[PDB]
C-alpha cells in the first residue's frame, strides 16, 4: 500500500531496479517506433530515413 | 501424472553435460550420413514396393485411358 | 475426339522468380481495347488498375477519358452518358448476357478478367487457341458460321478469327505480327487474372532468403537445447 | 511465497498441459504433426476471420466479393491464398497425424481416438462448406452433387435434402447457411481439440517403441516447445511456397469462373482431400450402398482398437504388418488418383479394387497378419 | 575474443538483450528490404515498372 | 555463451522482422481498401465552371455545388449579418477564396437537393418543404435547422481545385 | 469400481462445476441471474446462428435481408425479435448481476471481478456492433457518432476512425467487418465466462450475509439446478412477453427505415442500456474528456475492491451504505433518462449534476460512509 | 429487351416510379416514403398516420 511501500529497503530496491526497468522502457519505445514505422522518430536516425 | 508418480527405478545413473559445453552438431555429416544410410537400408525394403506398384498402376491406367479413348480402325 | 494439350511456351514470367514484361502488358492492353474490347468484357479490372503497372497516371486518365461510360440518374432521373475516369471499371460490350449471346450467334464471350486462370493451360492454352486456327481436315465439316480450332474443347469454336496479321498498329513501334499480338494480349491477360505477380514473386524472394537464414538458426537452437538429451551417458549398477 | 506457474488457476493448467507435462523422451517428428494441426487451426482461423470482413454471402455478389478481396483489399490475395492453402495443409497434416496414430498404435488410447475421429468429421465437413462460399463453377456443382448424394437415404432422405439444401437448388439460402455453419464449426473444433488434449494428458503419450515411457519422461517446455516451433516453421516453409509460388497448384481453375446453373463443367470433382472418399462413392453401383461405404471409410477408424490383435502396441517391430500399412497408404493415394480421374473403363475396375483392398486391409488383412506375427514370435 | 566482449556487454542482461534485438531489427529490416529489392530488380532488368517509366 | 546466445539473438531478430511483416499485412488489410481510395477521395475540378453557375456532382455519397460567386453576390454575402443567423457562421470561415464556394448538396432539413439561384435571398432553395438558404452557404431562416455542410476542400492550383 | 460422475474427466469437471459443488444455502434470487446470463448467452448464440443463416451483410441487401427474415422466412420474425429482446434481457441481467456484486461485497473475489469487467466490456462492444447489422437509419447514424467519438483521441485518434470505418466513413466495409466481429466475439465471451466460473469455483460463492458459509454448504445438483430452472423460466416468461406482445418496445422505430446518409434523424440515440454512459459522454464539454469519462464510467468497477474500507464485506448490516447504493441506482436511472432526452435545458444541468454525483458516490461517499460505519460500531 | 408481361403472384407490388430521383423530380423534389415499414417507423404507429390523413 502507501506506508508499507514507504521504507528504506524499498527505495533501495527501487534504486537497484531503476536501470533495468528504465531501459526496458527504452526497449519498449524502440519496439513501438519500429513496429509502427514512426516517421517522426525514424526520419532523424541515419540509414533508415532512406526507406521514406 | 505429474513428476513423482511415474515409475519406480533403482541403481540407474545418468551423466549429462551442459548445452554450452557440447557442440550443437557433434560430427554432423561424418556420422549422420552412415546412420541415415543405415535407416534407409532398413526401411526401404518394406516401404518402396507398395509405392512403386502404385507407379506402375498409374502409368498403366493412363496409357489404357489414352488408348481406349483413341479411335479404332473399323 | 481427343484434345490438344497446350505446349509449355517459354513465357518470360514462367521463371520461379521472373516477373511479367510490363511493356508487353501495356501493348496487350492496347490490343484488348482495340479488337478484344469490341466483343469481350473485363469487368473487374478497372482503369485505375492500369496506373503504375502498364500506364502512367495521366496516360490512364486520357485512356479513361476517351471512352464514354453510362452514369446514374439525371436531375430528371435519366440514365445519361459521361466521360470515364480512373474510378470507372473497364467498359463492357452488349449490356446483358442475352444481347451478347444473340449478337454473337449463340455463344457468350467469357469475361477475360479470369480467363487465363480459369482454363486448364492458362497462357499456353490462350496463345495456342488464338494462333491455332486451322482449316478443318477431311470428314469433320462443321456448321455455317463456325470455325475449327483444334485447341478449343470440342474443336468447334464460335470466333471470327480474332488476331490476323497486321490488325493493330502498336504505339511503341513493334510490328503487328500475329504472334507478337497474341503474346502481348496473353501477357496482358496473365496480369489481369494475377494482379499480384510482381509483388508475389518479390515476397517469394524475401521469404526464401529469410527462411534460408531462419531454418539453420532455429535448427541450431533446437540442437543446442536438445544436446543434453542426445549426450546422456547412462549406467546401470545393480547390487 | 509460492510459484505462480503451479499456483495460479489458469497458469496451473498451462503449466501441467504444456510446460511441465511429462512427455516421452524419444517421440519422433511424426508426433510434432499434432502441434502443427493446432497451429494450422489458429494460422487459418485468423486469416479466415479477415476474409469474413470483406466477403458478402449474397449469391449475386459472393464471387465479386471474393474477386474484390483478391484485387482491391490491401494484401487481400495473401489472406485468401493463405486461407486456401492452409486448409490444404490442414488436411495434409491431418492425414499424416491419422497415419501416425494408426501406425504407432496410439489408437489404443480410446477416448482420444474417438474424439479425433469426431474432430476429423467436423473439419472435413467444414472444408466442404468453405469450398462452396466462393460460388465458382466447381463450388456450386460439387456442392450440388455432394448434397444430392444424401438423397439415397431411404424414406426421409429427399426430405433431409429438402431441408439441408434449402429446397430448390443450391441457391441464395444455401450460400448463407453454408457461410454460417462454416463460421460456427471451427470453434466447436477448438473445443473438441481441447477435449482431445484433456483425454490425451492423463495417459501421457505413445512413444515410437510402443512401450510405456514412464521411466524416461522429460519436461515439455525446454525441448518440445522449440521442437514444435521448428516443425511449425517447416510447415510455414511448405505453406508459404504453396501460397507464394504456385497459389492455385492444389485447385481447379474452373473455380475462377462464376457459378452458372446452366452449364455443367466437363469434370465434377471435389478438392484433393475429398477424392479418397469420392472414389469410394463411385465404387459401389448402388446409391445407398455408396453412401454407406463412403461413411464407413471414415467410421472404420473407431473399429481399429477392436481390431488390434497383435501383442505389441507399436508397429516398429512388426515388419509384415509394416508392409500391410504401406500397402494401405499406397491404396489411399491410388484411391485419390482414381477419384481425380473420370469414370471410364480403365478407372472403374481400378477404383473398385482399390476400395475393396482398402477395406480388406483394415478389417481382414491387418488382424490376421498380427495374429500370424504373434504366432511367429512364440506368443 | 570479440564474442566474449559481445556477451559481456550486450548479452548478459536480458533487457539489454532485448534492446540489442530491437536495434538489430531496426537495421536488419532496412538492410534486407534494400538487398532483396536490389536482387529482384537485378534479375528482372528492363521488365519492372521502375525500369520503364523513363520513356513515359 | 556469447556464440550460443548470438544464435538465439539472430533467430529472434529474424522472427521479429517476420512478425512485423505479417501483422502489418493484416492491419493494412483491415484498413481502407484501394477502391474507396481511388473512387471517393479524388475530386479535381477544372476551372471550366464559369461565373454564376452551380454544376453539381455526386461525389462520395452526396452532391456538391461548385459556386462561382461573382463580385456582386460576394458583396450581398458580406452585407448580410451574422448574429441573427440561426447558427452564426461568417462567410470568412464558410469559404476561403471568395470567387468559388464548395459545399455539400444535401439540405439538412430532410435531405433532397437544393436548387440554385432561388430562395428569396438568392442562393439556394430546397423545394421539399420550402427551405430557402443563404447564398454564401448558410441559411438565413426556414424549416431547415442549420446551415449547409462545407467539406474539407482545398484551393490549390485554382485551375484544378481538389475536394478532399 | 469408481463413479463415472467423478472419475471420467469431462464428467469429473461437470460434477465439480455444478453437480457436487458446495454452495451457500442462503443464496437469494440475486445470484440466479448469473445462470440466467449463461442461459441468455446460449439462447442468444443459437438464435444468432439462425439469423446469420439469412443475413447478407451489404449496404444493398442488409435491410432487405432483415426484412426477408421478418416476413418470408418460416418463423423468422420470432427469431429476429427473440434476438433483439434477448440482447435487451441480457443487459438487464448483466446490470442486475453487477448491482448484486456491488451490494454484497462480491468484488472481494478480485480475479472473478476483473474477468467480469472484461466480459461486460466485451458484451457492450458486441451489442454496439450488432445494432449496426440491420443497417437502419438509427443503426448507421448512431454508428457514425459513436465511432467518430474516437476522433477526439489525440494524435493517432483520427487515423483510428479511418481504420475502424474501413475508409472515409461508415460504409459497406464497416458493415461486413462489424458482422464478422459480431460473429466471433460471443465465443470469446463464452471462453471468458468459463474462466470467470473457474475463478469463482476456486473460492466459492458469497452468501448475502458476507460471512463465510463453509460450515453450511449444500450440494449444487439437488437444489441449485431446479432453482436456476425456475429463474430461467421466469426470464423466459418476461422475454417472450416482450417478443410476443410488444416486439418493438425498447427499439427505436427509426431503425425500420433504410439507412440514408443524406438525412440526419431527429434525435440520434443508442439503446436504453447505452444511454447512461452516452449521457455521461454528453455531460463533459471537452471531447477527449468525454471519452475518458465514458470509459471510466465502466472501468470504475475495477477500483471497487480497493475502495472498500468497511469491516463488513456485504451491505445487509450497513444501512447507510444501502441508502448510498440506492442513491447510485437512482442516479443511473436518471442518467439513462437524460441520455434518452435531447441535450437542452434543463436536461443539460440535470445530466451534468447526475454525472458528477455518480463518481462522487462511488469514489467519495461510499468510503467515507464506510469509515463512519466502522466508527459507529466500536471498530 | 426488357419485355412487359402480366403480373403474377410471384411479383412484388408495382413501384409507381422507376427510380427514386424520378419520383422526387415528379412530385416536388420530395420522396414518398416506402409504405411497407411506414407504420413501424414513425413514433405513434397507425394513430400517427391516421391523424395525419384526417
Ligand atoms: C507438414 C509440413 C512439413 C513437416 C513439418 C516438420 C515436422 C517435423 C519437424 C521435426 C523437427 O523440427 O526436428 C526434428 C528433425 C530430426 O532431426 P534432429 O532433431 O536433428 O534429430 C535427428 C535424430 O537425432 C537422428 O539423428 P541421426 O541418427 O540421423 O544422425 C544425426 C543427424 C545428422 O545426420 C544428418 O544430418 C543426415 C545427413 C545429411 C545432412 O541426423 C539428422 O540431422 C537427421 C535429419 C537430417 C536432415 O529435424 C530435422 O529433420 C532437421 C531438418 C533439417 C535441418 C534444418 C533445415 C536446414
Ligand atoms: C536418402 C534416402 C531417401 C530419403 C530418406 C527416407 C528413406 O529412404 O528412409 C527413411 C529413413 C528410415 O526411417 P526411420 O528414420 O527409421 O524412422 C522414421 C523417422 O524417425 C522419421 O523422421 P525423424 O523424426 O527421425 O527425423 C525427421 C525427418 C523426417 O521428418 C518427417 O518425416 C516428418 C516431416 C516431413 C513429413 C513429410 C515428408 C515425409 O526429417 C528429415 O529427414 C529431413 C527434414 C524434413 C523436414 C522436417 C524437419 O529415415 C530417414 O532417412 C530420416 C527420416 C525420414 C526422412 C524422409
Ligand atoms: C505429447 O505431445 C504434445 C505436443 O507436441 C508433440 C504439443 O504440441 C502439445 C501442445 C499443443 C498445442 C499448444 C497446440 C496444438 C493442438 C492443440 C489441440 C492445442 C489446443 C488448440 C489450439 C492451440 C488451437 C486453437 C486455439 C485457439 C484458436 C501437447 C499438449 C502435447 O501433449
Ligand atoms: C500460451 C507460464 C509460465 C509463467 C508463469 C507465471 C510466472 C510469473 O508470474 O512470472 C512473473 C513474475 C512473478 O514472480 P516470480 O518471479 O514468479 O516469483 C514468485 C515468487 N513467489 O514477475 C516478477 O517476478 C516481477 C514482475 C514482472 C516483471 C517483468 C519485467 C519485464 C517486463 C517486460
Ligand atoms: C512417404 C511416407 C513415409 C515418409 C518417411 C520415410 C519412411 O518410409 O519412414 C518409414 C518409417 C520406418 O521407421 P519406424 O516406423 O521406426 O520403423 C522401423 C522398423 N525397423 O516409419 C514411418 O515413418 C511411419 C510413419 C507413419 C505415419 C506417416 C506416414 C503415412 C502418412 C499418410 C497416412
Ligand atoms: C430490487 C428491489 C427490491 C429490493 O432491493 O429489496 C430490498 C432487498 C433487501 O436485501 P437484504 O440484504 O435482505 O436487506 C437487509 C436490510 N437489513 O434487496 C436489497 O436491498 C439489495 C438489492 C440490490 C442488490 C441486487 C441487485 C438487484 C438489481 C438492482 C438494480 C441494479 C442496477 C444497476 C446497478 C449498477
Ligand atoms: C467479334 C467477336 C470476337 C473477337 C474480336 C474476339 N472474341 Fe473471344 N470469343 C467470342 C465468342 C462469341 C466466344 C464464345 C465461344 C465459346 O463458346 O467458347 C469467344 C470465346 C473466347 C474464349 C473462351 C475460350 C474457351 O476456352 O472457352 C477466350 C479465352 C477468348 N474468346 C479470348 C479472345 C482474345 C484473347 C481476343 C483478342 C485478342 C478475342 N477473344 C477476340 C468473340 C470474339
Ligand atoms: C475448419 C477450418 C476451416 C477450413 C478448413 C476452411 C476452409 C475453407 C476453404 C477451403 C474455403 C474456400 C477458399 C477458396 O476457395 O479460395 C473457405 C472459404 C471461406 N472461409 Fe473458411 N475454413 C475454415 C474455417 C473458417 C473460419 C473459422 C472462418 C471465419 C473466421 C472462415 C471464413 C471463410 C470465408 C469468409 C470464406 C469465403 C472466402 C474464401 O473463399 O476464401 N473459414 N474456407
Ligand atoms: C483437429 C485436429 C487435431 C488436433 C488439433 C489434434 C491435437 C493433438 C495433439 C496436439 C496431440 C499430441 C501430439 C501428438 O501426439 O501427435 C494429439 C495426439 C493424438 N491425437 Fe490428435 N489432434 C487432431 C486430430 C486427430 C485425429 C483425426 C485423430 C485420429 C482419429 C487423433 C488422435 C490422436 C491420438 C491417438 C493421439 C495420441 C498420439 C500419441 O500419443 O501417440 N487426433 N492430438
Ligand atoms: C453476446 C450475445 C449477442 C448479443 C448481445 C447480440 C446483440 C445483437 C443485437 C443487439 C443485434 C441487433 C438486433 C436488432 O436488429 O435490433 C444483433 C443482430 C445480429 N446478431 Fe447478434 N448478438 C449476440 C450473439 C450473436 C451471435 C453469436 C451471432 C452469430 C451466430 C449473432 C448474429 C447476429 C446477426 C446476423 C444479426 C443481424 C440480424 C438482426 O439484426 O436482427 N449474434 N445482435
Ligand atoms: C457474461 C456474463 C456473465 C456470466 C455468464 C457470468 C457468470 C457468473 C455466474 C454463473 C456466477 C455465479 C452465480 C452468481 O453469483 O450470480 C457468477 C458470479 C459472479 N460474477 Fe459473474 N457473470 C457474468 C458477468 C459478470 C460481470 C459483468 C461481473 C462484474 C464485473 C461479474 C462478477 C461476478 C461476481 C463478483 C460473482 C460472484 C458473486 C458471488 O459470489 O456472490 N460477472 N458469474
Ligand atoms: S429537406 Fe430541404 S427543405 Fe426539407
Amino acid at each position: 500500500m502507501l506506508s508499507r511501500f514507504l521504507g528504506p529497503r524499498y527505495r533501495e530496491l527501487a534504486r537497484n531496479w531503476i536501470p533495468t526497468a528504465s531501459m526496458w522502457g527504452a526497449v519498449g519505445a524502440v519496439g513501438l517506433v519500429w513496429a509502427t514505422d514512426w516517421r517522426l522518430i525514424l526520419d532523424w536516425v541515419p540509414y533508415i530515413n532512406g526507406k521514406f | 501424472r505429474e513428476f513423482g508418480h511415474l515409475t519406480r527405478m533403482r541403481h540407474v545413473i545418468t551423466y549429462s553435460l551442459s548445452p554450452f559445453e557440447q557442440r550443437a552438431f557433434p560430427h554432423y555429416f561424418t556420422k549422420g550420413i552412415p546412420n541415415v544410410l543405415r535407416r534407409t537400408r532398413a526401411c526401404i525394403l518394406r516401404v518402396a514396393p507398395p509405392f512403386v506398384v502404385f507407379y506402375l498402376v498409374y502409368t498403366w491406367g493412363t496409357q489404357e485411358f489414352e488408348k481406349s479413348k483413341r479411335k479404332n480402325p473399323a | 475426339d481427343l484434345e490438344l494439350h497446350a505446349p509449355s511456351y517459354p513465357w518470360s514470367h514462367r521463371g520461379l522468380l521472373s516477373s511479367l514484361d510490363h511493356t508487353s502488358i501495356r501493348r496487350g492492353f492496347q490490343v484488348y481495347k482495340q479488337v478484344c474490347s469490341s466483343c469481350h468484357s473485363m469487368d473487374y479490372v478497372a482503369y485505375r488498375h492500369l496506373v503504375g503497372v502498364c500506364y502512367t497516371e495521366e496516360e490512364a486518365k486520357a485512356l479513361a477519358e476517351e471512352v464514354e461510360v453510362q452514369d446514374g440518374p439525371n436531375e430528371d432521373g435519366e440514365m445519361f452518358m459521361r466521360p470515364g475516369k480512373l474510378s470507372d471499371y473497364f467498359p463492357k460490350p452488349y449490356p446483358n448476357p442475352e444481347a451478347a449471346r444473340a449478337a454473337n450467334n449463340g455463344a457468350l464471350p467469357p469475361d477475360l478478367s479470369y480467363i487465363v486462370r480459369a482454363r486448364h493451360g492458362g497462357e499456353d492454352y490462350v496463345f495456342s487457341l488464338l494462333t491455332g486456327y486451322c482449316e478443318p481436315p477431311t470428314g469433320v465439316s462443321l456448321r455455317e458460321g463456325l470455325y475449327f480450332n483444334p485447341y478449343f474443347p470440342g474443336q468447334a469454336i464460335a470466333m471470327a478469327p480474332p488476331i490476323y496479321n497486321e490488325v493493330l498498329e502498336f504505339d511503341d513501334g513493334t510490328p503487328a505480327t500475329m504472334s507478337q499480338v497474341a503474346k502481348d494480349v496473353c501477357t496482358f491477360l496473365r496480369w489481369a487474372s494475377e494482379p499480384e505477380h510482381d509483388h508475389r514473386k518479390r515476397m517469394g524472394l524475401k521469404m526464401l532468403m529469410m527462411m534460408g537464414l531462419l531454418l539453420p538458426l532455429v535448427y541450431a537452437m533446437k540442437r543446442h537445447k536438445w544436446s543434453v538429451l542426445k549426450s546422456r551417458k547412462l549406467a546401470y549398477r545393480p547390487p | 511465497m509460492t510459484n505462480i506457474r503451479k499456483s495460479h488457476p489458469l497458469m496451473k493448467i498451462i503449466n501441467n498441459a504444456f510446460i511441465d507435462l511429462p512427455a516421452p523422451s524419444n517421440i519422433s517428428s511424426w508426433w510434432n504433426f499434432g502441434s502443427l494441426l493446432g497451429i494450422c487451426l489458429i494460422l487459418q482461423i485468423l486469416t479466415g476471420l479477415f476474409l469474413a470482413m470483406h466477403y458478402t454471402s449474397d449469391t449475386t455478389t459472393a464471387f465479386s466479393s471474393v474477386t474484390h478481396i483478391c484485387r482491391d483489399v490491401n494484401y487481400g490475395w495473401v489472406i485468401r491464398y493463405l486461407h486456401a492453402n492452409g486448409a490444404s495443409m490442414f488436411f495434409i497434416c491431418l492425414f499424416i497425424h491419422v497415419g501416425r496414430g494408426l501406425y504407432y498404435g496410439s489408437y489404443m488410447f480410446l477416448e482420444t481416438w474417438n474424439i479425433g475421429v469426431v474432430l476429423l468429421f467436423t473439419v472435413m465437413a467444414t472444408a466442404f462448406m468453405g469450398y462452396v462460399l466462393p460460388w465458382g463453377q466447381m463450388s456450386f456443382w460439387g456442392a450440388t452433387v455432394i448434397t444430392n448424394l444424401l438423397s439415397a437415404i431411404p424414406y426421409i432422405g429427399t426430405d433431409l435434402v429438402e431441408w439441408i439444401w434449402g429446397g430448390f437448388s443450391v441457391d441464395k439460402a444455401t450460400l448463407t447457411r453454408f457461410f454460417a455453419f462454416h463460421f460456427i464449426l471451427p470453434f466447436i473444433i477448438t473445443a473438441l481439440a481441447a477435449v482431445h488434449l484433456l483425454f490425451l494428458h492423463e495417459t501421457g503419450s505413445n512413444n515410437p517403441t510402443g512401450i510405456s515411457s514412464d521411466m524416461d519422461k522429460i519436461p515439455f517446455h525446454p525441448y518440445y516447445t522449440i521442437k514444435d516451433i521448428l516443425g511449425a516453421l517447416f510447415m510455414m516453409l511448405i505453406l508459404l511456397i504453396l501460397v507464394l509460388f504456385s497459389p492455385d497448384l492444389l485447385g481447379d481453375p474452373d473455380n475462377y469462373t462464376p457459378a452458372n446453373p446452366l452449364n455443367t463443367p466437363p469434370h465434377i470433382k471435389p478438392e484433393w482431400y475429398f477424392l479418397f472418399a469420392y472414389a469410394i462413392l463411385r465404387s459401389i453401383p448402388n446409391k445407398l450402398g455408396g453412401v454407406l461405404a463412403l461413411v464407413a471409410s471414415i467410421l472404420i477408424l473407431i473399429l481399429m482398437p477392436m481390431l488390434h490383435t497383435s501383442k505389441q502396441r507399436s508397429m516398429m517391430f512388426r515388419p509384415l504388418s509394416q508392409c500391410l500399412f504401406w500397402m494401405l497408404v499406397a491404396d489411399l493415394i491410388t484411391l485419390t488418383w482414381i477419384g481425380g480421374q473420370p469414370v471410364e473403363h480403365p478407372f472403374i475396375i481400378i477404383g473398385q479394387l482399390a476400395s475393396i483392398l482398402y477395406f480388406l486391409i483394415i478389417l481382414v488383412l491387418m488382424p490376421i497378419t498380427s495374429i500370424i506375427e504373434n504366432n511367429l514370435l512364440k506368443w | 575474443t570479440l564474442t566474449a566482449r559481445l556477451y559481456s556487454l550486450l548479452f548478459r542482461r536480458t533487457s539489454t538483450f532485448a534492446l540489442t534485438i530491437a536495434v538489430g531489427a531496426l537495421f536488419f529490416e532496412r538492410a534486407f528490404d534494400q538487398g532483396a529489392d536490389a536482387i529482384y530488380e537485378h534479375i528482372n532488368q528492363g521488365k519492372l515498372w521502375k525500369h520503364i517509366k523513363h520513356k513515359y | 555463451k556469447g556464440f550460443s546466445y548470438l544464435i538465439t539473438a539472430t533467430t529472434t531478430v529474424g522472427v521479429a522482422y517476420a512478425a512485423k511483416n505479417a501483422v502489418s499485412q493484416f492491419v493494412s488489410s483491415m484498413s481502407a481498401s484501394a477502391d474507396v481510395l481511388a473512387m471517393s477521395k479524388i475530386e479535381i475540378k477544372l476551372s471550366d465552371i464559369p461565373e454564376g453557375k452551380n454544376m453539381a456532382f455526386k461525389w462520395r455519397g452526396k452532391p456538391l455545388f461548385v459556386r462561382h460567386r461573382t463580385k456582386k453576390e460576394i458583396d450581398q454575402e458580406a452585407a448580410v449579418e451574422v448574429s441573427q443567423l440561426r447558427d452564426p457562421q461568417h462567410d470568412l470561415e464558410r469559404v476561403k477564396k471568395p470567387e468559388w464556394v464548395i459545399l455539400i448538396g444535401v439540405c439538412t432539413h430532410l435531405g433532397c437537393v437544393p436548387i440554385a439561384n432561388a430562395g428569396d435571398f438568392g442562393g439556394y432553395y430546397c423545394p421539399c418543404h420550402g427551405s430557402h438558404y443563404d447564398a454564401s452557404g448558410r441559411i438565413r431562416k426556414g424549416p431547415a435547422p442549420l446551415n449547409l455542410e462545407v467539406p474539407t476542400y482545398e484551393f490549390t492550383s485554382d485551375d484544378l481545385v481538389i475536394v478532399g
